[PDB]
């Protein structure tokens, strides 16, 4: 389940079942926000 | 020869947005040259008010995001483009905006004022939530036509504004008859716009835009 969402990252509850030791587990991903790619252009993500 | 001058107003107002309007029993010929001119003066040049500039107390520039938000700066400034505010007696009103909490930032959330009126009130701005808040300030203006940021201390983010209050028109010609001549026309605009304008006082408004360039003429 999803915990909170933030336009610059996403934090995840994990679920009871899938956890591979004895705790609850959480699961943090950090989006990429405005960066420069190799063709000079632009790169982000959005939360959906 | 002899014309029937049309003196009248039938306005046939079913919601906020399109609104048919008939004018008049024009004379035999003139629901073409009449209703294709007055769609090319609608759709061309209306006044209406468009946000120009916004103003965030948290944010440098528009590409950086803010916390405790989820839309993007830019996706805040998109969602600005599309209010419709009408103005009474002011050409340049300032704005401001500012709530907490996990709330669904909408377009009454903005403090009213005596001139200024918002009609869309369902219109989503901004989502937040319990880890941050916005408040920002808006300005509004008057204007005619598309005015990009490139053709018009570091917080302020300019915005390109359409002072356009039509999205689309159409007309079609009909047969009339007042009991004195044969072959006679009326004209019907199907005008649709946002909400800032009467569709009634926009005739007028095109009338006198094509009356002062003929007579010049």
């Amino acid at each position: 389940v999803i915990d909170s969402v933030d336009a610059s990252r996403v934090v995840v509850r994990v679920a009871d079942d899938e956890v591979e030791t004895g705790e609850a587990g959480v699961d943090i991903y950090n989006l990429t926000k405005y960066t420069r790619s190799n063709q000079n252009t632009c790169i982000n993500q959005r939360p959906l | 020869n002899e014309f029937l001058t049309p003196r009248h107003i039938d306005v046939q107002v079913v919601s906020q947005t399109r609104a048919k309007i008939t004018l008049e029993p024009l004379e035999r010929g003139f629901g073409h040259t009449l209703g294709n001119a007055l769609r090319r003066i609608l759709l061309s040049s209306m006044p209406g008010c468009a946000v120009v500039e916004a103003e965030i107390d948290g944010v440098l520039h528009e590409y950086s995001a803010i916390e405790g938000v989820q839309e993007d700066v830019i996706e805040i400034l998109l969602n600005l483009k599309g209010l419709a505010i009408k103005l009474h007696g002011r050409d340049e009103v300032t704005l401001t905006l500012a709530k907490k909490g996990s709330g669904v930032v909408t377009a009454a959330d903005i403090q009213l004022d005596h001139d200024v009126e918002i009609i869309n009130g369902d219109h989503v701005i901004a989502n937040l939530a319990d880890n941050g808040a916005l408040n920002m300030k808006l300005k509004v203006a008057r204007g005619r036509g598309y005015e990009p940021a490139d053709a018009r201390s570091i917080g302020r983010l300019q915005l390109d504004a359409s002072f356009s209050p039509v999205r689309r028109v159409s007309y079609v010609v009909e047969n009339a008859r007042v009991e004195q001549r044969t072959n006679l026309d009326k004209l019907v605009l199907d005008l649709e716009t946002n909400g800032t304008l009467d569709p009634e006082e926009a005739i007028r408004r095109a009338a006198t835009i094509l009356q002062q360039q003929l007579a010049a003429f």
